[PDB]
RNA sequence: GUGGUGGCGAUAGCGAGAAGGAUACACCUGUUCCCAUGCCGAACACAGAAGUUAAGCUUCUUAGCGCCGAUUGUAGUGAAGGGUUUCCCUUUGUGAGAGUAGGACGUCGCCACG
RNA sequence: GCGGUCGCCUCCUAAAAGGUAACGGAGGCGCCCAAAGGUUCCCUCAGAAUGGUUGGAAAUCAUUCGAAGAGUGUAAAGGCAGAAGGGAGCUUGACUGCGAGACCUACAAGUCGAGCAGGGACGAAAGUCGGGCUUAGUGAUCCGGUGGUUCCGCAUGGAAGGGCCAUCGCUCAACGGAUAAAAGCUACCCUGGGGAUAACAGGCUUAUCUCCCCCAAGAGUCCACAUCGACGGGGAGGUUUGGCACCUCGAUGUCGGCUCGUCGCAUCCUGGGGCUGUAGUCGGUCCCAAGGGUUGGGCUGUUCGCCCAUUAAAGCGGCACGCG
RNA sequence: UGAUGGAGGUAGAGCACUGUUUGGACUAGGGGCCCAUCUCGGGUUACCGAAUUCAGAUAAACUCCGAAUGCCAUUCAUUUAUAUCCGGGAGUCAGACUGCGAGUGAUAAGAUCCGUAGUCGAAAGGGAAACAGCCCAGACCACCAGCUAAGGUCCCAAAAUA
């Protein structure tokens, strides 16, 4: 229920980021806007 | 003024902070006379093993 | 049944009062604020208490009855 | 007596140096009765002692119990050998110290105060001795 | 003298009582606007100056509450010993808490105005 | 041996630094939260009294009292009302690379961390933000899997296949994890060691056992103490049941009986005496007394015990439960 | 060792919180009895009694308070001389008793487990009759020399029938 995730930047498709989340409170597809030092820029990450 | 000290009772059985007290005036065998001047310090050891000393002006 | 318990966690004081101390270093662990920052002095996640520059650490009232820690550098 | 409940059914058995806080002088009562040494005191001596003095004061007065058992004390079964835990609570006690006053009385003359304080005595395991109030 | 703003372990406080508004602080009149009230212009915010300082706020009294706090004496206890050794006692040194005597209804500054 | 425990957190024990053991006392964890985080702004609780409709003991409303007696996701401790508690906006710093220096530390690990750089959130700005209130919420390496990579690529180019970075799969929970993979009988047993370790006897202790004593409520026609003696208390002994494992495992023989006895006295008989609820005979009880004596058989391996029949009497114990 | 400054909540003390708890005043409330019964409103056993309050107590897992000691530190002082780093070599992981502080225990054990100091172990010698662990004291050797320690001085057996 509670689950370990990796995020995603939508971009470069590198992970980039571990987090938590239930899947009752937090059903949909987790989005944050986190830092890809890939880009060295804010990006939106999205779980998968 | 200073004064003249003498153990007159062993190191043995005793802890080691009176045995330290002992070798810090630099006193070794029991009869042992050492002259020192009348510090704190020294009066401060003096009352700490005053039991194991006799003392003189 | 009861035969249990944790590792010991070495709280209290570190650092003594008339101390020059680097900076960084640790002067009071502890669970919960039993003393609170001063001057020169930071606090961790776990309430940890750091001097951030160097100095002779001093314990001091803050007031009535709470305490405080302080860095005064030369 | 007992008390009706309790935090921790296990405790220490403790030391008894030196002589008691308070309970050291007469206060409710006329007389009473002052412990001359240290020791422990049980449910079934208070109450026995409490009878007594009642009995042989003929319900006249009045008692007044100063001391209560607040400790208990375990015991092993004969047989079991040491470990494995510690032992389950036999009964309660009270631990009394020197200059305790345990039983106070009034409201009785002073001869009869005496002889059930002196009974009370007899059936308590300290040495014990007589105190009046001014 | 009032207002603002800081430091000192409330010895500063809490309560009660008396007086005052010269300026001041306040209440106070409203919602016109910036802005706001899971409702309300009560609070926030804005604008004003009819009225009263009644209250708050200042200054004074009060030792009722709370705070501080000796001296003495004791318990405890370091060291050195003794005993009849789950404890007790002695020499020396230190030394509380409680209970008080007493203190205490503030001290130190900076700035603006009168 | 069973039970219980093995990893981690909190308190006490823990003896005012820290640390500190026990099969010592009490409890918890193997998570949760996308707001229960961050920032900015604002607010202060619990209960009691009073009154008020259903509405009560108690919902909700209002005033006062109210210093925390509340709450702080979750245990306890510490701490917090300058908030870490509560509410509303904007967000996602629950960022990346790091990190002087300290704490703890056998090692492996763990903890705190100002500050620098990049790129941001909030806020007017100061400035705070590298998760939560602090401390548990976890586990090696090997081995595999997924994604990326400017790395390598067995003569060359590739490829296979490896490496680096990020990450997943372990109640490997016996939690520093033996192996990817594992229960039992032995009285047919054998070796090597041990009094480091069971036990008899011995020793220390004496809870217990036996015996003795104190108080004396009461029973005794009345009368506490002729005789008993409640509830309670205090001792002796070292025959019982135990506790400790000090001696003995390069021997320790295990009960009972037989032969021989010896000792103690808390005396079964005999001997002396006091009291009597002792008319006399029988007695009861207590004090002194250990000189001698203290039976034979049926049953059971039995000690004991029951029975038969006598006895003046058919003692209790110790002497490695005397003596192989 | 002294001086100075700190952290720390122990022994003690206390009830200011958390629990336990005695007696008294008062009492919500809970019992019956009766009258009144639609079971509705009382009045009493000095009935049981929340809660408040007065006085008295109590605690390892309570603290308004709070020591002595011990601990950390001082380009502070006095006296002494061992601390650190690097490397070679080890052995030790069965400990025992005594005193003080605690637990388990039956506040019993020459019991068990920790702390603290000592001794033994690895230490002879003198005393405790004998007696690792107690008291005094640390054997480099010789002396038909002396002064003392604890412990002792009538004889065994040195010293006072002081
Ligand atoms: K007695
Ligand atoms: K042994
Ligand atoms: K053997
Ligand atoms: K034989
Ligand atoms: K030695
Ligand atoms: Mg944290
Ligand atoms: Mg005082
Ligand atoms: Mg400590
Ligand atoms: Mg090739
Ligand atoms: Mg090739
Ligand atoms: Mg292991
Ligand atoms: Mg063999
Ligand atoms: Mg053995
Ligand atoms: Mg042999
Ligand atoms: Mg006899
Ligand atoms: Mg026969
Ligand atoms: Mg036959
Ligand atoms: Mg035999
Ligand atoms: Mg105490
Ligand atoms: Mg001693
Ligand atoms: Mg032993
Ligand atoms: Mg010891
Ligand atoms: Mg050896
Ligand atoms: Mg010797
Ligand atoms: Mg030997
Ligand atoms: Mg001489
Ligand atoms: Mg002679």
């Amino acid at each position: 229920m509670r689950v370990n995730i990796t995020l995603e930047c939508t971009s470069c498709k590198e992970r980039n980021y571990l987090t938590n989340k239930n899947k009752r409170n937090n059903p949909d597809r987790l989005e944050k806007q986190k830092y890809c030092p890939r880009e060295r820029k804010v990006t939106l990450h999205r779980e998968t | 003024a200073e004064l003249k000290i003498t153990l007159k009772r062993s190191v043995i059985g005793r802890p080691q902070n009176q045995r330290a007290t002992v070798k810090a005036l630099g006193l070794g065998k029991v009869n042992s006379t050492v002259t020192k001047p009348a510090n704190e310090a020294i009066k401060g050891m003096v009352n700490t093993i005053s039991h194991l000393v006799d003392v003189e002006e | 049944s009861n035969g249990r318990d944790s590792e010991s966690k070495r709280l209290g004081a570190k650092s003594a009062d008339g101390q020059t101390v680097t900076g960084g270093s640790i002067l009071y662990r502890q669970r919960g604020t039993k003393i609170y920052p001063g001057v020169n002095v930071g606090i961790g996640g776990d309430d940890t208490l750091f001097a951030k520059v160097d100095g002779v650490v001093r314990f001091e009232r803050k007031g009535r009855d709470k305490k405080q820690v302080s860095v005064y550098p030369v | 007596l007992v008390p009706k409940r309790v935090k921790h059914r296990r405790e220490f058995r403790g030391k008894m140096r030196g002589e008691a806080k308070g309970g050291k002088e007469v206060a409710f009562g006329e007389w009473g009765l002052q412990a001359t040494e240290s020791h422990w005191i049980t449910n079934r001596q208070i109450e026995a002692a409490r009878i007594a003095m009642t009995r042989y004061m003929k319900r006249g007065g009045k008692v007044w119990i100063k001391i209560f058992p607040h400790k208990s004390y375990t015991s092993k079964a004969i047989g079991v050998r040491m470990g494995k835990g510690k032992g389950a609570p036999e009964g309660w006690v009270s631990p009394v110290k020197r200059g305790k006053i345990m039983f106070e009385i009034a409201g009785v003359p002073e001869e009869v105060a005496r002889e059930a304080l002196r009974l009370a005595s007899h059936k308590l395991p300290v040495k014990t001795k007589i105190v009046k109030r001014e």
